């Protein structure tokens, strides 16, 4: 999953 | 529990059902009854998980009992068989399901005609000439296939079921005490004592 | 591990080291056997010059390889000893392998081809 | 122990010039142990026909399930309930058990009683509608019959020759599967009339 | 068994009319952290070959001694080692692809792609790959790691199919591997911006360039983009 | 991620990269981590994009409602609703949040919220997988009370060096400026951060 | 899987099927699952096909070998033995073989060993293995008699297989039938199951489950 | 799956490939990919395909009762905001994957979601299997103020990489234009690249092939 | 934790005729979703009239095509360069499969050729050695696909004489060359719509007591 | 395998030892002789993992009879059962182990006394009055410890262990088939037939 | 590898 | 860990902390890890404190051999002992090695060796956990031609950093001068470098 | 094991  | 068989011929259904209770490597009991009258005119026999079994079809009996006693009227073996389905099929979905497989042997009296219903734990139905469930099919099958005939008599259904037995006990790594076998015809249930 | 070729042919064609082992027999008592109609005898000689001996217990001259084969021999009598343990060892080998005793020409055959082939290996005689 | 491949067993469907062809195998497992030879997996409410392959016990609750639903429809729309619509009734329901799903395969098939379009239509497990011109596939030897359909068919076949195609397409799938097989029935659809056929194969 | 420390990213590369053109950045990853930056990634193997290594930069500098000890060996007892009896790209490829499997069936990989690119004596390009499991095949194109999911796409419009080879220039062949060499950046988090790049032709030879750089980047519609979705300011 | 925020003398300024990864693929190169939740309290978004953005959402709800019965909520009062978010729900929730604000009688404020969901009110923050590389950097710089230009170089040398060497950090450089004046968004490129 | 072989007066009568399965996809219907070691002995094949079919051909070899070597075919027994004691070193290793070693020799007369590759080793009278062996004893052993006809136990070792080709999924496409005799072993057909079932169904009036 | 969206002057377009697959086969050569929420705001949907199609619908009625009882035409943050927190819930089990796009009184928009409920915005975006391909070509022909008719062939080029490169995409390429102040044209098989060859031979068998045992007319009647 | 296999897609078949035997296979060569070559030939040439392929994992089928054409290369040194036939060929790649028994080649093999009476012989292999002689063998990612066909279409399979009531089959009989091309075309067209792993193009060697003939047709590329 | 008995009379030894070889859910065969002759006064019987027990019995046979031709002389029962202890001992820590237990019964001709040991795979070893391995023991252990006298005779012995089999046979969950009956004496091996 |  | 190595206008100079942990017990605080295997040739131990300890000692035998042979073995040929070593056994080693040495030819030579067993020739090396933090100022401040004060006030102020975040370093601040004039060692207490 |  997107991750920052 | 484990081996239950079940053949239906020209005029009846036979129901036999292995006697042995085994709990580790002890045999517990060897004359056990395997079946519950549901109506005076359909038998059901039954294995699987210890508990379970009998739990089952109990609950099966008073609930085709009641049924009885509020229309005062046996219901049909088909109709009795669709019932057993569906709480089956309730059941493999539950947080704890039945682990139960079950042979429901009934006459139809408006229809004349002997009836035989294979139902797993899954609540898989399917009416067959002959049936069983677990190891046991893995042999008889095979020879019922061979030695069956539609339009045997109640004497020629016993005499093939000899022969199914007689595999069993020659093949299968498990002693299970023999069988109790019931007759389900036109005059109702019945048990040979002599097998 | 010991090498040398010992036995070598000669410039004449012969191996001496085979002919003066045979020569080594030639010295040995002398050992007999005839075949009858029904049975085998083996016989076999003893020197006399060994006088006070105990017979009870001195190797006897006849071996039993298995219960139906006997060995007799004439040579080195330590030499016999690593033969008869080997074809011992070997005829209980062939029953548990083909489930049935040695013919009396495969042992013979198997004893044959030890000595063989302690004639071409390196090290032996 | 997977659910999709513990009973066996095959449904395909075709379309033809004026016409429709849904077809199933027979045959009821348990793994390798054959229990039955009659188990017909084609089920039909009024004109619309629905084939379901997978877990048998399953099959049997979703014939009972959409007979209940599309007999409820007709006692109040007063008509019959057209392809189109049982095909979004099919995977509503499917869907609705999306986290404890029906382990099944169906596959609608039939024919708009108002327009006249012949109409077949496949679903995954949890109710993905696949609409397809040509024809669809489900059950254990689904791979085989992708293969069989996709050399075989050729669009605008007549009922005659649509039949061929289409029980050509399963009997010869079936024999490369394990679990499928056992007999045979195709269903032939024309706008009012049906014919059903049980086909001769190999009882392996 | 092993698992992959030190580690380098994309190798692409491609065929054009006279000739075969490779890249690689000059980057060693350590995880997620960008540790080293002055890495080089291709090696040349003579003046006819040039053999570009993705994955483990231990192996690959064991690789690196590999290749120049097979010049060295090449040359012994060799009056021809550098004409007629030179090494060629095709006995460079097959002896690293022999190497690659019997490390893998020995259950010791050299945890390594690599693209072999050059010329041969007779003008033929070269172009082939091999990696960890001893896997090998040939295209107009080749890419390891994120340069197959991106880079492969934007070179195959150029070069599509053999025929496409004699119609693609040098220079239309560099411009599209540098095209994709920013695309890299744009898109994949273990690359840099900076990166070798070398071309084997077969009349003008090895030509080896190196501190190139990634520019004329798309940055500036990026102060237009607010929030997430509903935000105004 | 790569995110900062910074008080000095006239306010507040936060900060971050513009990187989306999902695996080593870098699913948005221009993503905007600085969030608004009040027209002058900001917060800077690291860890799972899904549960940060659910999570400013509900606290630009909840803070939205307050104004409409209480008036502008204070610095503190929206890292305490941050705060319960993350605490209450922390098995469940991967977010590293730091929270800044400018208020006029409490000037530049800087709570950070770590994974935990505990609160650390704190002059200047740095969070985010590339904070860990300028830890050193930013220890040794900061000053308080600096002027805007100098806080904005400070960030900006801060987060290229935390570019620089995380390789989930990239993009552009955005910046929030948080002042009495109003709010002022910045953005610097890469050719002109990379060779600082 | 389904082969059998079992004792009678007129000698050995050897029956398999001939279906190889990779999982639920069916690889062959062809499959030749009695290994002709030589003209005098007769190796069924059941479990790994490459094990069997390696290891059995191998067999032949080593027999071959013997009656060079000792001027005299080799016994049932002394090849049955050389099998089990090779799979037996290989135990643990993975090998996956159901076997039966059928011949006929003067100093033994008609013989049948069961060999496995847990090293199992049993002389026997009547052997069936494979998944569906269950099926093929049912069959055999509600109809044997050691005084069968050669026309008779012929059938039966053909209408054994049919049944288990029936019931059992992963056993079926085609009968390969084998007489076993002093002078030799005899080859009687291959018979495919999909004209054999219709044929013995119409002629039996068994299988009576399938719709006809 | 490859799925685009491309924002433009007065507008936005999204795309997507038709093949539909389980595991290596194609079960559906010719599925549709775009779906609508409401008439100006469509949808491209990679992922699990119950779940996108599922999620898709319940969304667009939800938006509809909510069009109706505001009298407003629907909004894309709308859209957006109900998808997110729809997905979020569930946590990523509902893997729906979404190009979301369409125009309102507000203007144009483009966004993308994430199974889990992250939501992105840009001018560009790409989804699927083939997202890699598609973003290779957009990140290298994509720019700023591009033209109705060349975002429509920067969006199908995208598409396209995405058929011929990734084994997840094929067949052929769906395309939606959204314009300001027009009605939403839905171009069903935009590109159709991949039509199959004639066959070499005709499997029309001989009547009477087939073995039958029983014959017999069903009654579908009343 | 390192593992040694992978998967290269594409799939074969091979067909004997009466004094002829063709060997075809896909050119696509493929890991995960990726194309790693659009034409990456595996079917191949091994002297003395044999064609041979191994399909699954390429690393151990160009190991093992190598070490079939090495034993061919030394079976001439040892035996006065007798001609290696078909059966004998056969034997020998049971024995060098099975020697790997214990960390198996990871395909599926098939070679085709004439037997020693100039009649088309085919030969099919596990991965550890058993093989068996056959009219027809698809192996690879569509076997599942093409293989039921062949048995209808080759083999004439559930195919019965019209009017006749199911008595009397199809009766079988050999193809010609031309008949046999276009079941291979037809059949990798087919696997190429419904399998992602097929396509991009088909080779064909053809062998007969003249030689061996190559053909080459192209597929869809998506 | 499974059920292996033993019982040391007064004048000899008695092994008893099951018929059945099973293989998942078919008996395979039911005249399994599970003993090996290792001298003409010595019988040793074996249960365990498939094929390790022929194996084994058999290894052993082999090294016996060895001896015997070597030294013109027979083994001891005690000499045997070290030696076949010592085997076992060694295999216990082998890479690969033999999963064998064994029974060993024997006269002794030099003291004129019966023998019998009890082995189990791990090289354990005890001299017993009566003896068994695996699930046997604990019906039959109890029930001799009842009814076994230590001069009984022959005949007093064979009974005794009919007393056993109708036990195993009454609570044991598998069918064994019956057991072969052997006697070790002064005279040597000798079988019954009829038991 | 097929079973049998 | 934290250590360090860098170059400058004389030769070159070694960095170390002193702390050895066995969880989070501190084991030894004076741990020396700047470690002679040749008079002019040393290395910076990181990671296993035996496996780093077994490398060196071979390293030691291997150049003492080469001495008495061939002379003084080069910077370049001590670090190729050390990547053989930890190359070839990188599955049972967990060692993190700095090597650095004086020539007069060469002048100061810095070869770092992380867990893989790649070799890499820098200006300047940082390695251990304790580096991570210090990544952004060690690169901010490092200049080349340093001089010998210089290049200790960098070593000392980029350890202190790393030191002070990193709760796996401390202790004492180690130094080695390696010039031609020869070897010189430098120890740093907590009470000088903390208050830096 | 102590580490560095
Ligand atoms: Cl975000
Ligand atoms: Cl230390
Ligand atoms: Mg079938
Ligand atoms: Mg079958
Ligand atoms: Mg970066
Ligand atoms: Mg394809």
């Amino acid at each position: 999953a997107p991750l920052x | 529990m484990d081996i239950i068989l079940g053949i239906r011929v020209q005029d009846s259904v036979i129901l036999a059902s292995s006697k042995a209770v085994t709990r580790g490597i002890s045999v517990l009991k060897d004359s056990d009854d395997k079946t519950r009258q549901l109506s005076p005119h359909t038998l059901m026999s039954f294995a699987g998980e210890a508990g379970d079994t009998v739990q089952f079809a109990e609950y099966i009996q008073a609930n085709i009992q009641l049924y009885s006693i509020r229309e005062d009227y046996e219901l049909s073996p088909q109709a009795v068989s669709s019932f057993v389905r569906q709480e089956l099929a309730k059941s493999i979905r539950s947080r704890r399901p039945y682990q139960v497989n079950v042979l429901i042997g009934g006459y139809d009296k408006k229809k004349n005609k002997p009836e035989l219903y294979q139902i797993d734990y899954l609540g898989t139905k399917v009416e067959l000439p002959y049936g069983a469930h677990g190891y046991s099919g893995f042999y008889t099958f095979s020879l019922l296939d061979h030695h069956y005939r539609p339009d045997m008599t109640t004497e020629e259904g016993l005499d093939l079921l000899k022969l199914c037995v007689q595999e069993l006990e020659k093949r299968m790594p498990m002693d299970f005490k023999g069988v109790i076998v019931k007759i389900v015809d036109k005059d109702g249930i019945r048990q040979v004592d002599d097998f | 591990g010991y090498d040398r070729a010992l036995s070598i042919f000669s410039p004449d064609g012969h191996i001496f080291q085979v002919e003066y082992a045979l020569e080594a027999v030639k010295r040995g008592t002398c050992a007999v056997g005839v075949k009858g109609k029904n049975c085998v005898v083996l016989g076999c000689e003893r020197r006399s010059t060994l006088k006070l001996q105990d017979t009870r217990i001195t190797p006897s001259k006849v071996s039993k390889i298995d219960s139906h084969v006997v060995l007799s021999f004439s040579g080195l009598n330590a030499d016999s000893r690593i033969l008869i343990e080997k074809a011992r060892v070997e005829a209980q080998s062939h029953r548990l392998t083909l489930e049935d005793p040695v013919t009396v020409e495969y042992l013979t055959r198997y004893v044959a081809g030890v000595q063989q082939r302690y004639t071409q290996s390196g090290g032996v005689r | 122990s997977d659910p999709s491949s513990i009973n066996g067993g095959i449904v395909v469907a075709m379309t033809g010039k004026d016409c429709v062809a849904i077809a199933c195998d027979l045959r009821l497992g348990s793994q390798s142990l054959g229990v039955s030879n009659k188990f017909e997996k084609i089920f039909h409410y009024g004109h619309v026909f629905l084939g379901i392959t997978g877990l048998a016990t399953d099959v049997t609750t979703l014939n009972e399930m959409f007979r209940y639903k599309t007999n409820l429809y007709k006692l109040k729309e007063e008509r019959a309930i057209e392809p189109e619509t049982f095909t979004q009734l099919v995977s509503s329901s499917l869907y609705e058990r999306r986290f404890g799903p029906y382990f099944v395969g169906p596959v609608v098939a039939g024919i708009n009683s108002k327009s006249g379009k012949p109409f077949i239509a496949g679903f995954d497990l949890i109710g993905c509608i696949d609409e397809a011109k040509d024809f669809i596939v489900s059950g254990t030897a689904s791979d085989q019959l992708f293969g069989m359909c996709e050399s075989l068919y050729e669009p605008n076949l007549e009922p005659e020759d649509l039949f061929e195609t289409i029980s050509q397409a399963l009997l010869n799938a079936a024999d490369r599967d394990a679990l499928s097989g056992w007999g045979a029935v195709v269903y032939i659809i024309k706008k009012d009339e049906v014919v059903k056929r049980y086909l001769k194969m190999r009882q392996d | 068994t092993q698992q992959p420390i030190v580690t380098g990213t994309s190798v692409i590369s491609m065929k054009y009319d006279n000739g075969v053109i490779i890249a690689a950045d000059n980057l060693g990853s350590y995880g997620s952290l960008l540790r080293f930056n002055g890495v080089e990634r291709l090696i040349p193997v003579g003046d006819n070959t040039v053999v570009g290594i993705s994955g483990d930069i231990s192996d690959m500098q064991h690789i690196e001694r590999l290749l120049k000890d097979l010049v060295t060996e090449n040359a012994y007892d060799n009056p021809l080692a550098d004409a007629e009896e030179a090494l060629e790209p095709s006995y460079i490829f097959e002896y690293l692809a022999t190497v690659m499997y019997q490390r893998r069936s020995k259950m010791n990989p050299l945890w390594n792609a690599i693209i072999v690119a050059g010329v041969q004596s007779n003008g033929d390009q070269f172009l082939r790959y091999v990696n960890l499991l001893g896997v090998t095949y040939s295209s107009p194109t080749l890419a390891t790691g994120f340069g197959a999911h991106m880079a492969n796409p934007l070179l195959r419009k150029v070069v599509d199919r053999e025929s496409d080879i004699p119609k693609t220039t040098v220079q239309v062949a560099e411009e599209a591997i540098v095209n994709a060499m920013r695309v890299l950046y744009y898109r994949d988090a273990r690359s840099s911006r900076n990166f070798s790049l070398a071309i084997i032709d077969k009349n003008t030879g090895l030509t080896f360039k190196k501190n190139l750089q990634v520019e004329n980047m798309k940055w500036d519609f990026a102060k237009d983009i607010k929030g997430y979705g509903t935000q105004k300011i | 991620t790569s995110i900062m925020a910074v008080t000095f003398k006239d306010g507040v300024i936060l900060g971050a990269d513009s990187r989306t990864t999902t695996g080593a693929y870098i699913a948005n190169r221009v993503t905007d981590k600085l969030t608004r939740v009040h027209d002058k309290i900001w917060c800077c978004r690291s860890g799972s994009a899904a549960d940060t953005q659910a999570i400013a959402d509900i606290v630009q709800y909840h803070l939205e409602l307050y104004t409409s019965q209480y008036g502008t909520p204070s610095t503190e009062t929206a890292a305490s609703v941050f705060k319960e978010l993350c605490y209450e729900n922390k098995d469940n929730l991967t977010a590293g949040i730091i929270v800044a604000g400018y208020d006029d009688k409490n000037k530049g404020e800087v709570y950070t919220i770590p994974l935990g969901g505990s609160v650390h009110k704190l002059p200047y923050a740095i969070a985010g997988s590339g904070s860990t590389f300028i830890y050193g950097y930013c220890d040794k710089n900061f000053r308080e009370n600096m002027s805007k230009e100098e806080t904005v170089d400070f960030i900006k040398h801060s987060l290229s060096q935390a570019i620089k060497w995380d390789g989930s950090s990239g993009g552009v450089i955005r910046m929030v400026v948080l002042t009495a004046a109003g709010v002022e968004r910045l953005i610097f490129y890469p050719d002109e951060y990379e060779q600082l | 899987t389904t082969t059998l072989a079992f004792r009678f007066q007129g000698g050995i009568i050897v029956a398999v099927d001939s279906r190889a399965t990779a999982g639920n996809w069916v690889a062959s219907q062809t499959v030749k699952k009695v290994i002709e070691i030589n003209p005098f002995l007769l190796g069924t094949m059941a479990g790994g096909a490459a094990d069997c079919q390696f290891w059995e051909t191998w067999l032949g070899s080593q027999c071959r070998l013997h009656e060079l070597r000792e001027k005299e075919r080799i016994s049932v027994a002394a090849a049955s033995k050389i099998l089990s004691n090779l799979v037996y070193q290989y135990k643990g290793a993975g090998l996956s073989m159901g076997t039966m070693i059928c011949g006929y020799t003067r100093k033994e007369g008609p013989t049948i060993y069961y060999v496995d590759s847990d090293g199992t080793r049993l002389k026997g009278d009547i052997f069936c293995v494979g998944s569906g062996q269950t099926f093929a004893y049912g069959v055999l052993d509600s109809n044997y008699k050691w005084d069968l006809s050669v026309e008779d136990a012929l059938y039966l070792g053909k209408r054994s297989i049919l049944a288990a080709a029936h019931r059992d999924a992963y056993s079926g496409g085609s009968v390969n039938l084998y007489h076993v005799t002093e002078d030799g072993w005899i080859y009687h057909g291959n018979h495919d199951v999909g004209e054999l079932f219709w044929k013995v169904k119409e002629e039996e009036g068994s299988f009576n489950n399938v719709i006809g | 799956t490859t799925i685009v969206g491309v924002k433009f002057n007065n507008g936005v377009v999204i795309a997507a490939d038709t093949r539909s697959t389980q595991g290596p086969i194609v079960a559906d050569k010719n599925c549709a990919k775009l779906h609508r929420i409401s008439p100006k705001i469509w949808c491209a949907g990679a992922g699990t395909a119950a779940d996108t199609e599922a999620v898709t619908q319940l969304i667009g009625s939800n938006i509809e009762l909510h069009s109706l009882y505001t009298s407003r035409e629907p909004r894309v943050v709308s859209a957006l905001q109900m998808l997110k927190q729809h997905l979020f819930k569930y946590q990523g089990h509902i893997g729906a994957y979404l190009i979301v796009a369409g125009v309102d009184p507000t203007g144009s928009h483009l966004f993308s979601i994430h199974a889990h409920g992250s939501t992105d915005v840009g001018y560009y975006l790409s989804l699927g299997s083939g997202s890699l391909a598609a973003m290779a070509v957009l990140e290298s022909h994509w720019k700023q103020d591009l033209t109705k008719e060349e975002a429509i062939k920067l969006a199908s080029d995208a598409i396209q990489a995405g058929i011929w490169n990734d084994l997840g995409s094929g067949s052929n390429v769906d395309v939606c234009v959204m314009e300001i102040g027009k009605d939403a044209e839905y171009l069903r098989n935009y590109l159709t690249p991949n039509v199959r060859e004639e066959k070499q031979k005709s499997y029309k068998f001989p009547r009477g092939t087939t073995a039958v045992l029983k014959e017999s007319i069903v009654n579908i009647c009343d | 934790q390192f593992n040694p296999y992978g998967d290269n897609g594409g799939t074969i078949l091979g067909i004997a005729g009466e004094d002829f035997a063709v060997l075809a296979g896909d050119t696509r060569n493929i890991t995960d979703y990726s194309i790693n070559s659009r034409y990456e030939p595996k079917v191949f040439d091994c002297g003395d009239n044999i064609v041979m392929s191994a399909n699954g994992f390429a690393a151990d089928g160009d190991a093992l095509v190598k070490r079939f054409k090495n034993s061919v290369k030394w079976y001439h040194f040892d035996h006065n360069d007798k001609k290696l036939s078909i059966n004998s060929a056969a034997r020998n790649i049971q024995h060098l499969l099975y020697g790997k028994r214990f960390f198996p080649y990871y395909v599926h093999t098939i070679i085709a050729g004439l037997d020693e009476d100039g009649k088309g012989a085919v030969y099919s292999f596990d991965p550890v050695g058993s093989y068996e002689r056959e009219q027809c063998r698809a192996g690879g990612a569509a076997a599942s696909l093409i293989m039921p066909f062949l048995d209808n279409q080759v083999n004439f399979k559930n195919q019965y004489e019209p009017g006749t009531n199911g008595k009397v089959k199809k009766p079988l009989k050999y193809l010609s060359v031309e008949e046999v091309i276009k079941l291979v075309r037809d059949s990798f067209t087919s696997a190429t719509e419904r399998h992602i792993q097929v396509g991009d193009g088909l080779e064909i060697l053809i062998v007969t007591k003249d030689g061996v003939r190559k053909e080459f047709y192209e597929l869809k590329r998506d």
